[PDB]
């Protein structure tokens, strides 16, 4: 309506900030949505958690069940486990909501990891954006711990065992402070009466608030330090090539949000995750072969499993073996946010950067990243030792030793092979630059010679051979069909043809449009 | 929706020189109009006061959580010991009989029953808990609570083979 | 302006920044125009005593919290009177410390920071006509280029679908 | 440092938004700090609540105390009451912290009400700022209900009685929905097992988040729609006269924040509030002469106390009396945010306003506000019927009837008196404008006449009598000493004088400074 807009203008009169925010340009690359996936999964987590807080009672006082799930009637359980069973079996939709919640947590973690990989391998952490790198690292650590605290609230046997082992027994063995931290956190010995309410508060208020504030700061820094882009035809260190917010970018973002919500709903409805009723309430005397915390915490479990038993004993003191796991975890947590500064003081590059690097052009960093990924994958596979030894017929001791030796010997192998692979990709690019695109057609040349009929990408010399071009940091075509070569079939629907006049008109219109777009972006 | 291409002209790098100069002039005038550069006693007093208040407040905010792990709280036959050194297999009055009781899983009257040597074969394993007759079967509320405290103890379970 | 805007003093640069922001300073004057007098020394001393008192009371809060007998001992065999002072002493020390710091800051502002008058030039009301026309043109083109004005089936289908889902 | 600032500039380059915010001007009137009081109370509430969440267990499962507070050993209570007793008696500092929390809640409510009074009586809600009036009204309702849910978490006798009566028994009686709402909220009948955890979630997450978001939007609107000001010498509908942010305004705001924290700490240490141990755990069979919820909910209690018992009985149905209380409450909640639009419709004034009104110049609105405050005060005094009757020796029936009759006869009396009083203040201003300031000195005029020796504020005629001035919406001096008339004692400290040269120099400097200040503000 016009009158409402006139009132809004006379009272707040934005009319220039709103225009500045409608005219902002965003680049268009598929890898620029990997952060949006994490954003939307966080929003879904917020909504489903707000729903879940209306039915949960985080108390550790024991009761008898007498509910609807007969195979558990008469069992002594805590109030938290009973409220979880109630959410699952006596609220219409509660199981659906908590399965959506857990799948959204897993998607959140996976998307954070994939987005971090993209940032690292494209080098978007360089000079102007080092603080964005640091903020993202803190967000990663906080997300790990928030999920870990999340799946421990329904106090069942697996989550209790994980809590006991990791939290209690690793904190208790720290060298000097140790038991002091353990008793400050638990209020005494391991199973207290304040642990689950304390973790519930931490999980629903404190960590979500910190994560929300940090995500806001992250998005503000990304909005005001404009986005990076790949080298290309009309791209420069001083401009942004893409689409404006208003008609296109907001529409695409909303569509992607809806699609992610749909995928999460589908897999929260059709796949069963964490059936706590098949377990029992946590009890210090029972145990099952089940293990393996959620996948984002599996590398700590695998490190604890495959580290050798090295303990020290001097005058009336003891340093146990899990201190190594703690030290290595802290070492990773410290080396993750310091990488931009380490790389810049090692390479001696202190300049501003707005254009990205292709991962093949940075072989040393690509190989370092692949070595780190191999280390993580080994530590993650070591966490499912017993599952792997059961399903695939391998001995348990054999799997332990395989993990222990792979941890040492696999990452350097991956480094070496990645380095050589990167240089091979560079050489293939140089080949397609010096000659043309190989078309795949052979001739026989009446004196009996076979040639390959290349296709040039630029100007040609007198002898018919194209002159060599110069690399410009952009990808090069390798297939003839990717260039417009043989395409655009008939213009019917799928079973009946349209008219020839309409077909020809559509063809010529499309060709003119594509050529004008190419010219408009190439010339200026 | 029609296809478009747009270019934005970042205007990146350091700020314009007039912007830098005016911001620095504002901040410098604010700092040197207050004369704080020549009040060392006032600077020192502010430092000491804020440091004392911050330290006191942080200690008061964090002092409610800290607990001493080694204070004697568990009664034994030799006084009181610290939690982390006792089990529930520890004698309480110098000669008390602590049985090896096995759990029935039942809630009728006994959740723990005694064991005799002939109640097992040469290839058996059994989980046993400390019984202490004075706990009795779990018919009354006090005995029910005693048995619950037996069952919820992280150093209680014992494997008998 | 131009590259010789340097060699320009701090007063002129501050006036220039204000003029760019739309602000004007009238009557910014130092608090002590006369050279060294005993009044200024007394003012500094009075400002410093409050901050020192705040530090003293913060130290007192720390020590009281660390060493006072705080556990519940209420009875009338050995009438305590010591347990009933713990929370009062906490509050007294904490509040007195931070309130002394506040009074010191207020006194410093009132006696040493110079007094000014600034005028801002609101620029309120409706926006500039160029801004209005440009924003309305942007939105109108975004709306009319989408062609949705002549897709009634698409509009109605979108409405029905979103309403059903919601 | 120079390097850090230079790098911050080369990386984020604000340097113009920073200057724009450093040169923002704020008016300096004592009444413009009443919103800051509420903001700082909210910050203290946030901090102390975050502390309190580390020790609370919001469960309704029953236990026996067996704690340190001997007069309650062996009593059956809930887990929430035991958690509150533990906070009070076994955490070093917990009683202090929760007393600070409750005092901060009361100060929050009182500051919000005083700020609403300022806005209403000065007229700062007119055309540009109606949406901000509405936002503030929503904030007031939310704060009321947040505090109500707050003091009901320690499930003790008095708070349980208030819960039962107000929430349960007024929701249950609503005409058609009624019991459906009651059962959706309580999970069944009144004492259930989900009420305390549900209220705990609502009180620590939902309402605090909504209040934080609304406070953010409110302060953003206040920051970008500039502040109003009173009419004065250099003041205009188009400018803002005051001080810039950077040196002065931030200093004053921080000092005020520290002072408010100090006051709250003093009164949270020295005054006892809500001693839950003198009560017991809530039980449906016990009662006490205690009543009267926190003072911001007292008007509803007083309405429920003094409303007459008018019920309706028709075919197999019933409309009880508390439906009247609910209707009046909702009617107030509706009429509060609609006042700007109602007043602009009645008066026919649709202009823009940046200058404030003095309350004496708007007699009808001032009388309306005084009438509303009188109604509120009657309802608030009717809530303490029993305490008043006990301490001041009056009969209980007498107090009930006194409230019932005052509620209808006092507000219009206050209206009439307020109207006449504002007009009298206007006439006093007009007398001071026509003649001079009265000095208090009498002469005898040798023929035996007594005169009073007025002092003019402007130019005089040839006969000596001052020329009358025009009113301009600004206050007028009434005492001769408030103008510089007989001031500036000796310039010592308190017991020993300075030197006469220093005294004279300081006098001249101060006189010149004040003259140039008034000139700089009056001439331009
Ligand atoms: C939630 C929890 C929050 C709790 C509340 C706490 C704080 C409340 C906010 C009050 C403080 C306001 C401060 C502020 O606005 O300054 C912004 C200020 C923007 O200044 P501006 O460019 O002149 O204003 C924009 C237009 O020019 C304006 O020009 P205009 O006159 O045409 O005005 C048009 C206006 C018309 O519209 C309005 O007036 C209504 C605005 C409502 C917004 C919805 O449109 C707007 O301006 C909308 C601005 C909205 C963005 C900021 C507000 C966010 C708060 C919202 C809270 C939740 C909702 O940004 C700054 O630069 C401030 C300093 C920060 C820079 C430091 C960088 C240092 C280096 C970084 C290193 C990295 C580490
Ligand atoms: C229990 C029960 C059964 C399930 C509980 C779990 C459930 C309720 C999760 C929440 C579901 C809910 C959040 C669904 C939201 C889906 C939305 C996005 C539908 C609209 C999609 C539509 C087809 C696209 C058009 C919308 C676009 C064009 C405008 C809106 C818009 C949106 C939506 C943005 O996200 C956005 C982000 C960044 C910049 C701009 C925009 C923007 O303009
Ligand atoms: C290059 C250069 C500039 C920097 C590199 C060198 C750098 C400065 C070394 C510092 C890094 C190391 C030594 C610090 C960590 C060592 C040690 C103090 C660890 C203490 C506790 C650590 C942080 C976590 C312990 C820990 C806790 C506390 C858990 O709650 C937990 C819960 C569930 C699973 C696991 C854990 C767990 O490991
Ligand atoms: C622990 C347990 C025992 C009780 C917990 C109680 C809890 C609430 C303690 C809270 C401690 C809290 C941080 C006290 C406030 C500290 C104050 C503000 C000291 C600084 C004030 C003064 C001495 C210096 C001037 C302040 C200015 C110049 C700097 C900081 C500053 C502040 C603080 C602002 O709030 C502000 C708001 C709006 C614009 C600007 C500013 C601003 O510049
Ligand atoms: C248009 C233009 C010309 C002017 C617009 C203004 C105009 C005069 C409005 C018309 C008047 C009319 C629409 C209002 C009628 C009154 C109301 C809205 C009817 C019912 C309202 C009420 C039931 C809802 C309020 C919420 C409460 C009161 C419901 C019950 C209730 C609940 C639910 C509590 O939780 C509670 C907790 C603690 C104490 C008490 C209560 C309590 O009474
Ligand atoms: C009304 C009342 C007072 C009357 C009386 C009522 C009653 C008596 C009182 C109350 C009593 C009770 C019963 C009330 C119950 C209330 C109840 C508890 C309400 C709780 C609130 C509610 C249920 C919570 C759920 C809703 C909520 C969780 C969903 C909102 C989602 C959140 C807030 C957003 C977070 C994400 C945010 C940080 C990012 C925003 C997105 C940004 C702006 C764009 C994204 C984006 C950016 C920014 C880029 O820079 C970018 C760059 C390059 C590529 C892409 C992008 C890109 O996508
Ligand atoms: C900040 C540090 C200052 C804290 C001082 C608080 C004073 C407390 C005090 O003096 O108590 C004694 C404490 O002895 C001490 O010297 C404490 C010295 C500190 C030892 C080690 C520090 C603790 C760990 C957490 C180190 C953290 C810092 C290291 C960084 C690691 C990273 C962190 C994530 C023990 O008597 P206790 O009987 O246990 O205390 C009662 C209870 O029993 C009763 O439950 C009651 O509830 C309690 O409130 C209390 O009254
Ligand atoms: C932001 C990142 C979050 C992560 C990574 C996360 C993770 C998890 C996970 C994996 C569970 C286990 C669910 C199950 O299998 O039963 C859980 C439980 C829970 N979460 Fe979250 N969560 C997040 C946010 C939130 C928020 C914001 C809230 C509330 C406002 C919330 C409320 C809850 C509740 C109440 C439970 C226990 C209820 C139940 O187990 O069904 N979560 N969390
Ligand atoms: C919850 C966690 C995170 C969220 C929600 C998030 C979200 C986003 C989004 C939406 C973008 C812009 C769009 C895109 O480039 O995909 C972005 C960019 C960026 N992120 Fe993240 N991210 C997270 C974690 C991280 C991590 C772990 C790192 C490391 C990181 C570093 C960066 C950097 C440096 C940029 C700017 C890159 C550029 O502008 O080209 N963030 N983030
Ligand atoms: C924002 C407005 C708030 C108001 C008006 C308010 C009010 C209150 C009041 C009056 C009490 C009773 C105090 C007593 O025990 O005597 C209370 C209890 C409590 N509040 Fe708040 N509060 C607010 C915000 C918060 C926040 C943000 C949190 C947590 C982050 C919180 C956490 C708690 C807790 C855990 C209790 C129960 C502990 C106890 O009663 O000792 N409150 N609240
Ligand atoms: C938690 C609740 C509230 C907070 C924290 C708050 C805070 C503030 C602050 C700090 C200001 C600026 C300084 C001042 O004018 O005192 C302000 C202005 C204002 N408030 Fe509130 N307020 C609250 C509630 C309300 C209510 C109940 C109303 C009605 C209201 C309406 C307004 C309006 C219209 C202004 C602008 C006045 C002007 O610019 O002259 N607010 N508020
Ligand atoms: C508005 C005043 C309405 C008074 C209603 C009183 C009816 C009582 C009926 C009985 O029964």
């Amino acid at each position: 309506l016009a009158r409402q807009a006139e009132d809004i203008d006379t009272r707040y009169h934005p009319s220039a900030a709103l225009r500045r925010q409608l005219n902002k340009v965003f680049p268009t690359h598929w890898s620029f949505l990997l952060g949006e996936i994490a954003l939307y999964s966080f929003v879904v987590l917020l909504i489903t958690g707000v729903y879940l807080t209306l039915f949960f009672d985080p108390s550790m006082v024991d009761v008898t069940y007498n509910g609807v799930y007969q195979p558990l009637r008469g069992v002594e359980m805590s109030r938290a486990y009973q409220s979880a069973l109630d959410i699952s079996f006596e609220v219409r939709g509660g199981l659906f909501v908590r399965q959506i919640h857990h799948w959204a947590a897993l998607m959140f973690a996976a998307a954070i990891m994939v987005h971090l990989a993209r940032i690292f391998f494209t080098g978007a952490f360089r000079r102007p954006r080092e603080t964005n790198w640091v903020i993202g690292s803190l967000l990663l650590i906080l997300a790990m711990f928030e999920g870990y605290f999340g799946y421990s609230l329904p106090d069942d046997l697996l989550s209790g065992l994980g809590l006991r082992a990791a939290l209690s027994s690793i904190t208790l063995g720290m060298p000097v402070i140790g038991t002091w931290l353990h008793w400050a956190l638990f209020g005494g010995d391991f199973p207290g009466t304040i642990l689950i309410p304390r973790l519930y508060a931490l999980h629903i208020l404190l960590l979500p608030g910190i994560i929300l504030a940090l995500i806001g700061l992250h998005l503000a820094l990304v909005w005001f330090q404009k986005h990076t882009q790949f080298p290309g035809p009309g791209r420069t260190e001083h401009n942004v090539v893409g689409v404006r917010v208003m008609p296109v970018f907001a529409f695409k973002s909303g569509a992607f949000f809806a699609a992610i919500v749909g995928v999460l709903g589908l897999m929260g409805g059709l796949l069963q995750i964490n059936p706590i009723w098949n377990l029992g309430p946590y009890k210090p005397s029972q145990v099952s072969a089940g293990s393996q915390p959620d996948f984002y915490m599996m590398w700590t479990e695998g490190l604890a499993r495959i580290w050798p038993p090295w303990e020290f004993y001097f005058w009336h003191h003891t340093i146990p073996a899990p201190v190594w796991v703690a030290v290595i975890m802290g070492l990773v947590f410290v080396l993750l946010p310091a990488y931009p500064f380490l790389e810049k003081r090692f390479t001696g590059d202190y300049a501003h950067h707005n254009l990205l690097q292709r991962p093949r052009d940075v072989p040393v960093r690509t190989a370092i990243g692949a070595m780190a990924i191999a280390f993580y994958m080994v530590l993650t596979l070591a966490a499912m030792n017993d599952i792997i030894a059961l399903k695939f017929h391998i001995s348990l001791n054999a799997t332990t030793w395989i993990g222990r030796i792979g941890m040492v010997i696999l990452p350097p192998f991956v480094y070496f092979i990645t380095y050589r692979w990167c240089i091979g990709l560079q050489r293939s690019d140089r080949s397609v630059l010096e000659h043309g695109v190989e078309t795949g057609i052979i001739k026989r040349l009446p004196h009996g010679a076979y040639i390959e009929l290349h296709q040039p990408l630029g100007p040609v010399d007198e002898h018919g051979h194209p002159i060599p071009l110069q690399y410009q940091g952009a990808p090069l075509p390798k297939r003839m069909n990717k260039l417009g070569s043989a395409g655009s079939p008939g213009s019917g629907s799928f079973l009946f043809a349209d008219s020839a006049a309409e077909d020809a008109a559509l063809r010529e219109a499309g060709h003119a449009a594509e050529q004008r777009a190419l010219a408009a972006l190439r010339e200026h | 929706i029609p296809e478009e291409i747009s270019i934005q002209e970042r205007h990146d790098g350091a700020s314009r020189e007039i912007d830098r100069k005016t911001v620095v002039a504002n901040l410098t005038d604010a700092f040197e109009g207050s004369t704080i550069r020549r009040r060392k006693l006032i600077g020192l007093s502010f430092g000491v006061g804020m440091g004392a208040f911050g330290l006191g407040t942080l200690v008061a905010f964090a002092g409610g959580l800290i607990k001493n792990p080694w204070k004697p709280v568990v009664p034994t036959a030799e006084g009181k010991k610290a939690v982390l050194w006792t089990s529930g297999w520890t004698p309480r009055y110098q000669g008390e009989t602590i049985y090896l009781a096995r759990a029935t899983g039942t809630e009728d009257g006994p959740p723990f029953i005694k064991m005799r040597p002939e109640d097992m074969d040469a290839g058996g394993m059994e989980t046993v808990f400390p019984w202490r007759e004075s706990d009795g079967d779990g018919t009354t509320v006090e005995s029910h609570h005693k048995l619950q405290e037996i069952a919820m103890g992280i150093r209680n379970p014992v494997m008998l083979i | 302006d131009e590259a010789a805007l340097a060699a320009m003093s701090n007063q002129e640069l501050l006036a220039l920044g204000g003029k760019l922001d739309g602000v004007r300073i009238a009557y910014k004057e130092p608090r002590w125009p006369v050279e060294g007098t005993k009044a200024e020394k007394r003012a500094e001393r009075s400002v410093a005593v409050w901050l020192l008192l705040g530090g003293v009371f913060g130290l007192a809060l720390l020590l009281i919290f660390l060493f006072w007998p705080w556990e519940f001992k209420a009875a009338d065999g050995e009438s305590d009177f010591i347990y009933s002072l713990t929370t009062p002493l906490y509050g007294l020390t904490f509040g007195l410390s931070i309130l002394s710091i506040a009074i010191g800051a207020v006194l410093y502002q009132k006696r040493f920071i110079p007094e000014e008058i600034s005028i801002q030039e609101r620029h309120d009301g409706a926006s500039r006509e160029i801004d209005r026309k440009t924003v309305v043109a942007n939105l109108t083109d975004a709306f009319e280029g989408s062609t949705i004005r002549r897709r009634k089936l698409i509009g109605l289908s979108f409405g029905v679908g979103m309403g059903a889902f919601g």
